[PDB]
């Protein structure tokens, strides 16, 4: 039950917590986010340039 | 303002450092005087000066 | 302002993707539940082959 | 560009999928103004008329 909240950017979201030092009178907060990526099969891309 | 994110396997900020909050400002100010001023004598105005407008 | 049909056929696209999106996990429960009611063997599906 | 106001309120325990929403706020207020009331006083089918 730390203050917390999501943000949203083109359908992505974004989860933000407050937090604070007591003894420094200091205000923190931090945006998170977690990815994760996977290749199905290699032959279906790849680079392409102008031949000659 | 900017912003640069952190990088962690696990999500680690407590060794690092956070963003700064550097503010800057755009200043505009005031020019010159753009003046135009003619003069003519009264003489001169009686006699030759027509269609002054 | 999009003149040709093909222009106006992506725009249909977007908004049934939009539409989707959201509405996608409760008529997922509907179906479940009527599946579950209804079909003959419904009742033990997600584990139809285990041992 | 599009802006929303700042509840912090849900997503208490609850997942999200649905990114496409702007929340807009309609704002009433009550107030004390001066007005001049006009008196049309035609003897004609009844008179007193404010």
């Amino acid at each position: 039950s730390i203050d917390s909240a999501v943000a949203t950017y083109e359908g992505f979201s974004i989860r933000v917590h407050k937090y604070a030092d007591g003894d420094a009178n200091v205000q923190k907060m931090r945006f998170d986010l977690l990815p994760a990526y996977v290749c199905f099969n290699p032959h279906m891309g790849g680079q392409f340039f102008g031949n000659p | 303002h900017q912003f640069s994110s952190l990088r962690t396997p696990t999500g680690d900020i407590s060794g690092q450092n956070k963003n700064n909050l550097i503010s800057g400002k755009a200043t505009g100010r005031v020019g010159n005087y753009i003046t135009v001023a003619v003069e003519y004598q009264q003489l001169e105005e009686a006699i030759k000066l027509n269609q002054l407008e | 302002m999009a003149e040709t049909l093909e222009k106006k056929h992506e725009r249909i696209m977007l908004r049934f993707d939009r539409a989707y999106s959201p509405q996608k996990e409760v008529r997922e429960k509907c179906i479940e539940a009527t599946r579950f009611a209804r079909v003959p063997g419904g009742q033990w599906e997600g584990a139809t082959a285990a041992g | 560009p599009t802006s929303l106001d700042v509840t912090s309120m849900t997503s208490w325990e609850y997942n999200w999928f649905g990114a496409d929403v702007i929340y807009i706020a309609k704002y009433y207020e009550v107030r004390k103004e001066s007005v001049d009331v006009i008196s049309y006083r035609h003897p004609i089918t009844g008179e007193i008329a404010t």
